[PDB]
């Protein structure tokens, strides 16, 4: 028996190979960049068990099939689907695109079948229970009726309490499903996700040693918000006619006056790797707290629950 | 499980040939040896492009060989069509298994302008057991769309008989002589096997085989050309052909049939010095040593002396039936080495049946 | 499912023709051979700019072929127009079958001047058998607006015909030569195929096409001009074109006809030295081999001489039936002769259909 | 790495002050502190439930 990895581990590394591999690194030099760059021993170990494989001249769906615990069998056939196609890239982008929705679909139900299903089952009915289970305390409650009348009218009297409940489920499922003039200031800009995927990307090229200028002209064809791809062919047009690096970032609100600064020291150090690799860390964490979608959840869950039981009472 | 199978000449296009060799005592001693062979000319409409497309008629044909052969056997190895399978060298690196068969799969994927829907078996032109992990991979892929494969096995599945090796003519040809070549093991040995759709060359150091390479000329192409130049229909041309071109009363007959055949003489010529100067990338300054003939194209009258002059190389014909015993009261020595050609492969792949 | 369809040209303008061959036992032999062979003049109105547009006319027609020729198959194979098909080759990276067909489809998108809406077949110039992963693609893109395919598909339909090829004429047309041309390998040979409405140019180096290239000119244009000169009807200009420009007699109309045609001969081979001048990219020092005609207007008399001595390369008429066995109790190989360059495509997807 | 280039540079004032305030924003952000949350939270719940079971 062995277990699979987080689905934030899954996320980090699906997003680097998606984004190594789009740049046209070979698939073993991709690899091993992912590993040689990881923070929790088991990814390093595996990637270089599947590095080991492909470097053999097996696939990587076949290299990865070696994890069946970790890369289930819908993952693999995605790659070698890709592999079989000559889209490795684009079903790569996918799977990292599929691996960032599914951790944020995680952190977002468990916040305040597996877990997620077993939990959203059992928040969705919970109260509209206790509810039913106090209107069952006996007879001649508030608002009831008697038991001796026919049963249709009982129940059509009480058709606001099976109302209360319905609105009760609707709600908590509702938190469940959201929760997981100038025209240009109405665009959605670059947000924090859309930075740190950016950065995490960036800091992957650089550690595993593509110049910027070669990074940059990769991550400007894989950045997946409009704003900012436009911000970075910006940002790779100043540098490739001889602007420093931090100097083309800082005409851009999106990188913050630290970003920037941190930036203009790795440009004199020869560190850029590791200062864009510390920078995502950062970033990456920042997005995971980022809060109020488990607040609100609260708010409407017992909000309700205490509604309904005011609601026959009354 | 341990039959000794069969083999027959299923993509011989113009025959159906077959061959039962097992081990054959004689006091005491056991050896492989010649049980049973067996010829039928192919009805036509059975194979067309490479793909058998009348798998019943050639289900019959195939009884009518079996029961000819007299044989109580009924597994069989047999080989696909020249023109139903791409072979070619690939080089990668070897690893493990899966890893190398998936890889294979993936670089193939580019060589092969079908979907896969398609055949992929491999072997190394080199021992794997000569080289370190992640170096010096050479795989040949044999790789066949699907059901070239299909409709032989629907072939094999009701003449009764059960397939276990579906191998490839141009090296199943070469089991006969892969002896009498693993004699001399620096020499440079070139294999002809004119057939009746395809000519193969395959070329060697040792019986360690270098390249192979597939022509579509051939024997129905001579045939078609005398058809052609005299309206015939294609058997009396075939027999003009064969009898015409080599009768001892045949003086008259080699200008009204060598000025007919003489654009396929010269152009074939063409293909074979083609292949060869493509093949020569190594050794500018090198010639080269010796070669064989297999196949009943190659049986044109003095077709050996002409290819021998034209390439540079001496081409001789082989007697396959060396490789294995033939008990004189069964079989005359001299009509054996007369079908020896014709059947190289017939039992190629049936010395690949007892292995 | 396996029958041997039949070949109709269908994109024929001036004629539709349709071909039946299959294989005729002889003396327990078989092979391909003619069996039937019907032309009928084209009822205009059937087709205008390439597409099928009087498909009811067309039905009826092709219905008279099937009659006039006693055949009982109903499945077929047939061409597109030259002027209804985009044909161009494309360079691209092979790799998986389908990550090539949407690659493809991604270029050719940039290469059609209409939507898709849009009929997108590919094959590879060179073996896929012969390049790694991510190098060395070529694919000729086949492209054709949607209903010229549809209009073809519902005449074929209620003529009771299935179709099972689309095919286009310019690489049709050479399966007759395929074979003659396969045994010479690094030759580089033209075939012009001039029909009605258009003329297809495609060069290749043994049966591998370099190159196709289309053009609007045709006999269609000789029979124009021989009208406007002589206030004539379209048919009457079309025999004073065929019999008034061959006959024995025919010593004071070369004059009053060739001073009409002139213009037509001139630009004509203008436009041929135009394309041959257009491939001749990497060889800046060569010349040409040798080159053959098919379609009907090539027939117009000394045609052959003329562009022989005008683009510096032999053109020859060529015989396609020499592919097919020809009973000649069914069949005489003089007339068969007269008609095969008109006939050369509607043999051509008829050897792809029983292929 | 970057004190490292800071001696060879003469700018260490400024490498530090940037190391500095990377670090005084990195304290001010802070993992650890909500699993171990999440460790109490459902760990505590599901021992009510048993205990009452038994
Ligand atoms: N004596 C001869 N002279 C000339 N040609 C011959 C002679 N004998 C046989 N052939 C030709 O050889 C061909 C048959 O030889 P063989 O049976 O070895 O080829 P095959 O293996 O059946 O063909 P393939 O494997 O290419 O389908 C026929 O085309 C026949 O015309
Ligand atoms: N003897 C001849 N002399 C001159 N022209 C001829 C002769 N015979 C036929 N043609 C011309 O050839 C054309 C018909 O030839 P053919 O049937 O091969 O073309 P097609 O294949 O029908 O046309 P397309 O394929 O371009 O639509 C007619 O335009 C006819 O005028
Ligand atoms: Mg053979
Ligand atoms: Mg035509």
């Amino acid at each position: 028996g062995f277990g699979g990895v987080e689905g934030k581990d899954i996320l980090v590394f699906t997003r680097q190979f998606a984004t190594m591999i789009d740049a046209g690194l070979p698939l073993v030099q991709c690899l091993d960049i992912l590993a040689s760059q990881m923070d929790n021993p088991s990814f390093k170990k595996v990637l270089f068990a599947i590095k080991s494989k492909v470097e053999q001249g097996s696939t990587f769906a076949d290299a990865l099939k070696e994890h069946p615990k970790v890369f289930d069998e819908l993952y693999v056939q995605l790659c070698a689907a890709g592999e079989v196609g000559g889209i490795l890239d684009a079903i790569l982008n996918r799977l990292a695109a599929y691996r960032e929705k599914n951790e944020k679909l995680k952190s977002k139900v468990k916040s305040a079948l597996v877990a997620i299903g077993v939990t959203a089952v059992l928040l969705l009915k919970v109260t509209p229970v206790f509810e039913k289970m106090f209107a069952d305390f006996g007879s001649e409650l508030p608002g009831p009726t008697q038991m001796i009348v026919n049963f249709s009218h009982m129940a059509q009297e009480y058709f606001f309490h099976v109302a209360g409940s319905i609105v009760a489920v609707v709600m908590s499922f509702t938190w469940s499903y959201r929760q997981p003039l100038f025209m240009p200031v109405f665009g959605p800009v670059l947000r924090k996700v859309a930075v740190a995927r950016f950065t995490r990307t960036l800091g992957t090229m650089i550690s595993s040693g593509v110049p910027i200028l070669d990074a940059l002209d990769v991550t400007a064809k894989t950045a997946g918000n409009r704003t900012v791809e436009d911000a970075i062919i910006y940002v790779r047009g100043k540098i490739a006619e001889g602007k420093n690096i931090a100097g083309p970032l800082a005409e851009t609100k999106v990188f913050p006056s630290m970003v920037v600064q941190m930036i203009g020291v790795g440009e004199a150090t020869g560190a850029m790797d590791t200062m864009l690799n510390k920078i995502a860390d950062f970033y990456d964490d920042e997005v995971d707290a980022a809060a109020m979608i488990e607040p609100v959840l609260m708010v409407f869950l017992g909000g309700v629950v205490g509604g309904f039981l005011i609601g026959m009472y009354l | 499980a341990k039959g000794k199978l069969v083999l027959g000449l299923d993509i011989g296009s113009t025959s159906i040939k077959m061959i039962l060799l097992k081990e054959q005592r004689k006091r005491g001693e056991v050896i492989y040896a010649l049980q049973s062979f067996g010829m039928k000319p192919l009805p036509p409409e059975a194979i067309v492009d490479g793909a058998l497309m009348n798998s019943t008629a050639i289900v019959q044909a195939v009884q009518d060989l079996m029961s000819e052969l007299k044989v109580k056997g009924k597994d069989v190895a047999i080989g696909v069509s020249g023109h139903s399978v791409i072979i070619k060298k690939i080089q990668m690196p070897r690893m493990s298994q899966d890893e190398l068969e998936e890889s294979i799969q993936w670089e193939a994927e580019q060589y092969i302008p079908f979907d896969v829907k398609d055949v992929n078996i491999d072997t190394q032109i080199l021992d794997g057991g000569g080289n370190d992990a992640t170096g010096q991979m050479d795989v040949l892929l044999v790789a066949a769309k699907k059901d070239m494969i299909n409709d032989y096995t629907t072939v094999v599945s009701e003449a009764g008989l059960a397939p276990v090796v579906v191998d490839v003519d141009a090296f199943a040809v070469q089991n006969m002589f892969s002896v009498n070549y693993d004699v001399p093991e620096r020499e440079t040995v070139v294999l002809i096997n004119a057939g009746a759709s395809v000519v193969n060359i395959n070329i060697i150091s040792n019986g360690a085989t270098v390249f192979t390479r597939d022509v579509t000329i051939g024997g129905n192409q001579f045939t078609e050309e005398i058809q052609k130049q005299l309206n015939v229909s294609y058997e009396e041309a075939e027999a003009l052909k064969i009898g015409g071109n080599g009768a001892d009363a045949d003086a008259v007959v080699p200008q009204d049939v060598e000025r007919v055949l003489s654009s396929v003489a010269e152009q074939v010529a063409g293909e074979i010095q083609r292949s060869l100067d493509f093949y020569a990338g190594t050794a500018a300054d090198s010639n080269f040593s010796k070669v064989y003939l297999s196949g009943g194209t190659a049986k044109i009258p003095a077709l050996f002396k002409t290819i021998e002059a034209r390439t540079g190389v001496p081409v001789e014909i082989l007697n396959p039936f060396r490789k294995i015993e033939v008990d004189n009261r069964k079989f005359d020595p001299a009509f054996v080495m007369d079908v020896a050609p014709m059947a190289a492969v017939a039992v190629g792949l049936a010395l690949r049946r007892p292995g």
